[PDB]
């Protein structure tokens, strides 16, 4: 269960005169659950997973539209930051993810809520620095 | 619900709408009343209904309970349900009733357009922008 997330990229090229893209690691917040030790093991050992898929979905339930799906391939666990306080009932932790490739699929919707056409795709191989 | 007189199909006049008329709703032709022997001698014969179906869902059940108000409730209603006028204007496009008949019974905004990339703006002028 993802409580929050943050991810970005930056282009060094300028129009005042080429550059290169710098894709950041995908950070996300989560509760301390049964996956916590496995992510710490992956971060410590440095063994990457074949795929990691972040899924965002509209408010309502399971039948609502998954309007943003970020798929990652060859994914390391770059860092794990955990902790807690005396007032919290459920403790949380931040986890960052380094990856070779990335695929973002946004699904547009109409006013009523139905899917407006197909999903708009963005794919990029960061390792080879090309489109995917 | 409102009723609107139906333009007689034998004698109605096609005309391109002006700017103020086009703002209500690429040759957009509407139709005018006129008058004639079946038309006898007005621009209409018969009628049809135009509607606006408010459907009370989970969001509207709160607004009624907590007393948000007509305005706040009207704002959420326009997000989901089409208006009375919009249902009438669709029939004007189809060529059933006139625009005269539908009307009688009836913080800074910021947008950006990057090349030919389409966004999701609901604005009338700045449509499909970011």
């Amino acid at each position: 269960d993802v409580l929050a997330w943050s991810w970005g990229m930056s282009q060094s090229g300028s129009m005042h005169m080429a550059g290169k893209v710098n894709v950041q690691d995908l950070s996300f917040t989560k509760y301390i659950d049964k996956s916590t030790p496995n992510l710490m093991m992956a971060c410590s050992s440095g063994k990457h997973y074949p795929q990691a898929k972040l899924t965002i979905r509209k408010a309502g339930g399971e039948n609502q539209v998954e309007y943003l799906i970020i798929t990652l391939k060859e994914v390391l666990v770059s860092s794990v930051s955990t902790g807690g306080s005396g007032g919290e009932d459920r403790l949380t932790e931040n986890v960052t993810l380094n990856f070779a490739q990335v695929q973002v699929d946004y699904q547009p919707q109409k006013a009523d809520g139905a899917k407006d056409g197909g999903p708009v795709k963005y794919g990029w191989n960061i390792r080879q620095n090309v489109q995917a | 619900q409102r009723l609107v007189r139906t333009l007689c199909p034998d004698c109605k006049e096609p005309y391109e709408a002006d700017k103020e008329q086009r703002k209500l709703f690429e040759p957009l032709i509407l139709y005018r009343a006129t008058g004639c022997p079946k038309c006898n001698h007005k621009g209409y014969r018969g009628r049809t209904g135009i509607h606006e179906l408010l459907l009370v869902d989970d969001a509207l059940q709160e607004l009624i309970h907590s007393e948000a108000g007509e305005q706040a409730m009207e704002k959420h209603i326009r997000a989901t349900t089409p208006s009375i006028r919009d249902d009438g204007l669709d029939k004007v496009r189809q060529g059933i009733t006139s625009l005269e008949e539908v009307m009688r019974v009836t913080a800074v905004d910021m947008f950006i357009k990057i090349g030919d990339v389409k966004g999701e703006s609901k604005d009338k002028t700045h449509a499909e922008e970011i």
